[PDB]
Order: C-alpha cells, then sequence, then structure tokens
C-alpha cells in the first residue's frame, strides 16, 4: 500500500486548492478503512480534516465526515476504480499553508454500532507542502 | 481537546513513559513521525501494535489518561509522537505533539 | 412520532409443508433489507 | 417499516456440475437485528377504534 500525492504545489490566493492521492495495493471500494486527510502546519500539531467512504447503509449512498470549521470551504471525493482520493479547499489563506498527508483511517469501520467510527490512522502518506 | 507535554527526553536504556489527557473513549491511538518524514502508526485501539512494531512499546490507560511506555530507549527513537482520539459524534482530534529527543 | 419498534429474527429454512412435500432454503440477500408495508388487518383469538 | 440492517454478502460456492450453493459471507456493518417501527400515535388511534368495535 502506497499513497502518492499529486497536484499544484503553488496556488494563488482566493483560488481553489486541489490535491489528489493515488492508492496502490488496496482498493478504495473496500469497507475495511475510511479515506481522508490530515494537515500538519510547519511545526504545529496534527489537525483532522475529514474522511469519507462509499460503503453506505439503507438511507444513504455513503458517509462523509467533515471537521466542523472547514466544512464550508472543503470538498472530499473518492474515485473507486482508479483508487484515487480528491481534496478541494476553497478560499485558501496563509493559515492553510501546511504539509497535507493522505490518511487511511482504521477503527470500528468493518463492524460498527449505529454509525462507523474511524479512529486510528494505520496508513499514512508522504504528504505535500502547500504554500498559499 | 487532547494535551501532551512539549518534550519528554530520556537517555538510552532508561524506561520512559509519556501521557495523554483528555480521552473520553477507547478510540485512542499513537503515531510516530520522524523529522521531515511521514507518521507511522505504532499504537491503535489503546494498546494494540501493528505487526512489525517492536514489543518494547506498550499502551495502558488509567482513568482519562492514556500512557505509552518504552523499555530500552534507542537512538533511532528520537521523533515527534502524536496522540489521537474520537470525540463527539464522529469527530477526530489530536494532541499538540511531543518531541522525544535522545 | 414515538413509533414502537418490534424485534424480528430471520429464518432461511422454513417448513410450512415439509410433510406434504419439501422444505425451502431462502437464499441470503446481499446488502441491507428495507420494505414499507401497509398494515391493514389483524388476526386475534 | 421493516429493515434488516445487516449488510450480508452472498458467496456462490460450486458443489457439483451446475449446482451452486449461496452461502452467507462475513457481515459488513453493524451487529443489529432486524426490526419494524410503527407510529405510536397512529397505532393508538387504530387500537382505540379496534377496542370500540
Ligand atoms: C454493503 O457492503 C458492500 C460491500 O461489500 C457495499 O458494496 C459497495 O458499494 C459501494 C457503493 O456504495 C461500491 O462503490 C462503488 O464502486 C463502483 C465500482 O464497481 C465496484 O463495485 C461494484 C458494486 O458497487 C461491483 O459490482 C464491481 O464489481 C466493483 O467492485 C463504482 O462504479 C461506484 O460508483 C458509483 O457510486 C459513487 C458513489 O460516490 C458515485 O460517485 C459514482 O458516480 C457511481 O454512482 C462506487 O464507487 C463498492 O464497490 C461496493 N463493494 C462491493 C464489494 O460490491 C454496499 O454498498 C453496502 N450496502 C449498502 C446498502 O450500501
Ligand atoms: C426505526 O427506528 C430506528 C431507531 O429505533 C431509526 O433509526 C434511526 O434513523 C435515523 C435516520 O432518520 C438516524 O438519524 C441519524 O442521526 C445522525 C446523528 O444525529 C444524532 O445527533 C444529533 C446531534 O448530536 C441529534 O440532534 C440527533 O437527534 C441524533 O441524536 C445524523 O448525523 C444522521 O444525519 C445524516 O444525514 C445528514 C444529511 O444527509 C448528513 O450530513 C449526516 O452526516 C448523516 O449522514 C441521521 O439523521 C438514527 O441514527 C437511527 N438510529 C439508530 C439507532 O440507528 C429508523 O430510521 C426508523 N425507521 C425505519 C427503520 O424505517
Ligand atoms: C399503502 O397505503 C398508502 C396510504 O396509507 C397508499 O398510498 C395511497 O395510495 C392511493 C392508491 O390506493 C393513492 O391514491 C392515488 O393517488 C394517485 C396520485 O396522487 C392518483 O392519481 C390516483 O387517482 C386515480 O385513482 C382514483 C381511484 O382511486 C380515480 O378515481 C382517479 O380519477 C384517478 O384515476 C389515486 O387517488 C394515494 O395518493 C396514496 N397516498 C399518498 C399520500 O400518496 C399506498 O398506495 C398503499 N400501498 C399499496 C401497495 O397499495
Ligand atoms: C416509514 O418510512 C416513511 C418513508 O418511506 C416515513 O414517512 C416519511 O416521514 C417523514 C417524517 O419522519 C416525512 O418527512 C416530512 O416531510 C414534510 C414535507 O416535506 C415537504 O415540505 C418541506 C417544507 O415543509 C420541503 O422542504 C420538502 O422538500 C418537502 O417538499 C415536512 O414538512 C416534515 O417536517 C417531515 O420532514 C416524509 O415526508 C414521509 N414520507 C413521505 C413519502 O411522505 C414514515 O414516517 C416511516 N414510518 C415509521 C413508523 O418509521
Ligand atoms: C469464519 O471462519 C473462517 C475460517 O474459520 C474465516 O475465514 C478466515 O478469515 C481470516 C480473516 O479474518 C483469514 O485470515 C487471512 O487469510 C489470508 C488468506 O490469504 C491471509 O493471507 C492473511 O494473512 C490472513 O491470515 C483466514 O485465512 C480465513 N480462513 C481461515 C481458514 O482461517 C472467516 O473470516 C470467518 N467469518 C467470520 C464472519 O468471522
Amino acid at each position: 500500500p502506497q499513497l502518492q500525492e499529486s497536484g499544484p504545489t503553488l496556488v494563488e490566493a482566493s483560488e481553489t486548492l486541489s490535491l489528489t492521492c493515488a492508492v496502490s495495493g488496496d482498493s478504495t471500494a473496500a469497507c475495511n478503512s475510511f479515506w481522508g486527510w490530515v494537515r500538519q502546519p510547519p511545526g504545529k500539531g496534527l489537525e483532522w480534516v475529514g474522511s469519507l467512504s462509499h460503503c453506505a447503509s439503507y438511507w444513504n449512498r455513503g458517509w462523509t465526515y467533515h471537521n466542523p470549521s472547514l466544512k464550508s470551504r472543503l470538498t472530499l471525493a473518492l474515485d473507486t476504480p482508479k483508487n484515487l482520493v480528491f481534496l478541494k479547499l476553497n478560499s485558501v489563506t496563509a493559515a492553510d499553508t501546511a504539509t497535507y498527508y493522505c490518511a487511511r483511517f482504521g477503527g470500528e469501520v468493518l463492524r460498527y454500532t449505529d454509525w462507523p467510527k474511524p479512529a486510528w490512522v494505520d496508513l499514512w502518506g508522504r504528504g505535500t507542502l502547500v504554500t498559499v | 481537546a487532547l494535551t501532551q507535554p512539549p518534550s519528554a527526553s530520556g537517555s538510552p536504556g532508561q524506561s520512559i513513559t509519556i501521557s495523554c489527557t483528555g480521552t473520553s473513549n477507547n478510540f485512542v491511538s499513537w503515531y510516530q513521525q520522524h523529522a521531515g518524514k511521514a507518521p507511522k502508526l505504532v499504537i491503535y485501539d489503546v494498546n494494540k501494535r501493528p505487526s512489525g512494531v517492536p514489543d518494547r512499546f506498550s499502551g495502558s490507560k488509567s482513568g482519562n489518561t492514556a500512557s505509552l511506555t518504552v523499555s530500552g530507549l534507542q537512538t533511532d527513537d528520537e521523533a515527534v509522537y502524536y496522540c489521537g482520539s474520537l470525540v463527539g459524534n464522529w469527530d477526530v482530534i489530536f494532541g499538540g505533539g511531543t518531541k522525544l529527543t535522545v | 412520532n414515538d413509533s414502537i419498534t418490534l424485534p424480528c429474527r430471520i429464518k432461511q429454512i422454513i417448513n410450512m409443508w415439509q410433510r406434504i412435500g419439501q422444505a425451502m432454503y431462502a437464499p441470503p440477500i446481499q446488502g441491507v433489507i428495507r420494505c414499507v408495508s401497509n398494515i391493514t388487518g389483524l388476526i386475534l383469538t | 417499516n421493516c429493515t434488516r440492517p445487516n449488510n450480508n454478502t452472498r458467496k456462490s460456492i460450486r458443489i457439483g456440475p451446475g449446482q451452486a450453493f449461496y452461502a452467507t459471507g462475513d457481515i459488513i456493518g453493524d451487529i443489529r437485528q432486524a426490526h419494524c417501527n410503527v407510529s405510536k400515535a397512529t397505532w393508538n388511534e387504530t387500537l382505540g377504534k379496534v377496542v370500540k368495535q
């Protein structure tokens, strides 16, 4: 399992930041783990961004969890055949300059109660530096 | 939120313990990140280790404080350690990170 | 709404006429199951 | 409303020329048993009219 990030490393202010993770060795359709992102500002701690999974229940076509503050300005996307993850951040500010890591979330994902619980990050990515 | 000490240095060979306060559930996990590199899962489900992670690392919990213990420190153990937990309905939070220096 | 909830178990082997004939194995259904039904009547004793 | 929340999976295992048994694979999702809800208000009205008749 290898995660390869690709996309623009330099984006202009007020524009749309786009990044794409390429999974190798595992399927994104697989319901065993959630797929999302974790950003690390140059020095500060790890902050949860969000994650999703297409493996749904009877009332939805999938699950997508967003960090309450970034919800309005973010969009998460999964391409299942190509095993690719997409991340779009609108209206980026100098506070968003960070090393973004592609994260695979483990937890009570395969056998949960009421709702899926992604918790520990078993597989990380190399990450990329995004400068605003 | 999750809170961790800024540093917790120790000489090689000594048994060392780091803590994490603020956990409300058992979805506690520990990741190791070397300087300029990527994090690696080292502890999940409070105390479980991924295959290939040395057995010197152990995880325990007392009350609302989780703890990681290393018996026999090595020079390659110097890194930034992060804690993570599930809170609220489905939210995930981390600690500030602790710089373990040999 | 405060709708009452009733627990239901599932069988895949049923014998409504095993003696007249044979038993039936209901094949498993992949995925989650959900049907909405009008309850129009009752049978009492 | 009746639901079986378990996300079962079907495993077709061949047991002879042409014959194929459909086994139950490992569960995906919750460990919840099937159930049915009925609106308590409507069922209380209906039960009242029932006891009247
Ligand atoms: C119970 O658990 C099972 C797991 O076994 C779930 O099945 C998965 O369902 C998800 C969708 O919820 C599938 O993801 C989809 O993958 C498609 C690629 O084909 C694969 O999956 C299909 C079955 O869906 C297989 O038949 C096929 O062989 C491949 O394995 C994509 O084409 C789908 O895209 C569609 O949905 C996405 C959602 O965002 C849209 O964006 C797309 O435009 C498009 O509409 C989708 O990505 C997953 O592959 C399934 N796995 C398996 C093993 O079948 C069940 O969904 C779950 N029960 C319920 C009720 O959800
Ligand atoms: C038969 O009875 C069962 C229970 O006995 C019902 O099961 C429930 O179904 C509902 C769906 O209508 C589920 O509701 C979900 O709740 C999630 C959490 O909300 C809780 O938390 C908030 C804030 O703390 C409370 O205010 C709230 O009251 C709840 O306590 C929501 O997050 C879900 O929303 C989803 O949709 C939105 C918009 O699409 C998304 O943005 C969300 O991320 C999320 O995906 C959802 O509303 C409830 O959890 C179920 N309960 C159980 C125990 O499973 C059946 O619905 C009912 N009818 C049948 C079976 O037909
Ligand atoms: C389960 O019960 C629900 C009610 O609890 C029921 O929903 C109702 O079904 C009836 C049909 O029996 C619907 O009535 C029809 O609605 C359509 C669309 O509005 C109308 O076009 C129809 O009118 C034609 O039929 C009439 C004869 O009844 C003609 O006189 C008329 O000129 C038209 O040709 C008809 O009225 C009703 O709308 C729904 N209710 C709701 C809220 O939608 C459901 O059908 C039941 N399930 C089953 C499987 O029977
Ligand atoms: C079994 O499942 C049924 C569904 O298959 C359940 O019926 C549904 O019940 C919900 C409430 O729990 C209803 O939702 C209501 O919708 C009305 C009307 O919505 C319209 O108007 C609003 C503006 O008011 C608009 O914004 C919408 O877009 C719609 O155009 C709301 O006013 C209510 O507040 C409520 O949200 C569903 O409408 C209803 N289904 C149908 C087809 O009517 C049923 O309750 C379930 N029973 C049990 C026992 O669980
Ligand atoms: C019901 O029981 C069967 C067997 O008793 C279970 O199948 C077993 O599932 C495990 C995974 O939980 C398999 O382990 C993995 O197998 C792969 C095969 O290549 C291996 O490469 C991995 O390293 C790992 O060991 C196991 O092979 C499989 N079969 C057996 C004989 O153990 C099944 O999961 C059970 N169902 C439920 C719902 O628990």
